[PDB]
């Protein structure tokens, strides 16, 4: 009666385990390799991170300027 | 009785002698336990019998609970999660199964000691080489992973005590 009434059985409490073991197990991965992404950009500075400004070339004025070799 | 496997539980015939009184004395011990049966036997028997009557209305069933056999540690990958768990359940499934063999075997072993009398030393030899069997794989299984123990743990000191065999022979067979 009391596991009738108060309880469920073991299959519930197995899945929910494995459940909840996969969503840690990848969110780890998930960390490693977002570590590791973020040394690589911060390194290469080829990736969307760490994109540090420089000048804007459409400031640059292309027209004779009085002398001509510039 | 039928409660228990006989097989499991082994006893032997229990031969028991027969009264032959030199005397015509009366003894009270035949007297004592002729009343004993009268007074607390009989009552107790109709007390069982109408509670097994009362049983008898009113029969359920329950079951034992069969589990399927997991691919174990051995064949799990070096990160894989979920083949872990299961192959860790069905460690501790398997190491309680093995306590619970160890429990049968002494059992055994104090059941003879005390049945044997006087003569235990030698009538309980069998039980006695059961358990030292049984004690050695249990010990040789799991004697020293400590608290926190694995089935990777397990695992490990089963393959350094392969290494360390395979060793020794091939030490002996080159010797
Ligand atoms: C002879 C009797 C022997 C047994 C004695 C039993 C004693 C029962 C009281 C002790 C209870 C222990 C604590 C249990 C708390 C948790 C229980 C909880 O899990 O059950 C919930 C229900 O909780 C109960 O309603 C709590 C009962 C609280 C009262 C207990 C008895 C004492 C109450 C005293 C009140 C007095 C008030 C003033 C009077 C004047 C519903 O669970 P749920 O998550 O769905 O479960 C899912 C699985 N299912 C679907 C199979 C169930």
């Amino acid at each position: 009666w009391i596991a009738r009434t108060f309880y469920d059985g073991p299959e519930k409490n197995y899945e929910k385990t494995m459940a909840i073991l996969q969503i840690e197990a990848e969110k780890a991965e998930l960390r490693l390799k977002e570590l590791e992404v973020r040394r690589l950009m911060r390194a290469r500075g080829d990736g969307p991170w760490y994109q540090y400004p420089t000048i804007d070339k459409a400031l640059i004025d292309h027209s004779p300027k009085t002398t001509p070799d510039n | 009785p039928d409660s228990w496997d006989k097989d499991v539980y082994p006893e032997p015939p229990r031969r028991t002698p027969a009264p032959a009184p030199q005397t015509s004395l009366p003894n009270p011990v035949t007297y004592l336990t002729k009343i004993f049966d009268l007074l607390v036997d009989r009552p107790v028997t109709l007390a069982r019998e109408f509670i097994e009557q009362q049983h008898a209305k009113n029969r359920y069933y329950y079951y034992h609970r069969e589990f399927r056999r997991v691919p174990d540690i051995t064949e799990c990958e070096e990160k894989d999660i979920l083949c872990m768990f299961e192959a860790e359940m069905q460690w501790r499934r398997d190491y309680k199964v093995d306590q619970e063999i160890v429990n049968i075997i002494q059992e055994r072993l104090k059941a003879c000691q005390q049945r044997e009398g006087e003569s235990y030393r030698q009538n309980c030899a069998k039980e006695l080489e059961q358990f030292t069997q049984v004690s050695k794989a249990f010990q040789d299984r799991y004697s020293d992973l400590g608290a926190h123990y694995s089935a990777r743990k397990c695992l490990a000191k089963q393959k350094q005590r392969m290494l360390a065999e395979r060793k020794a022979a091939k030490e002996a067979a080159a010797a």
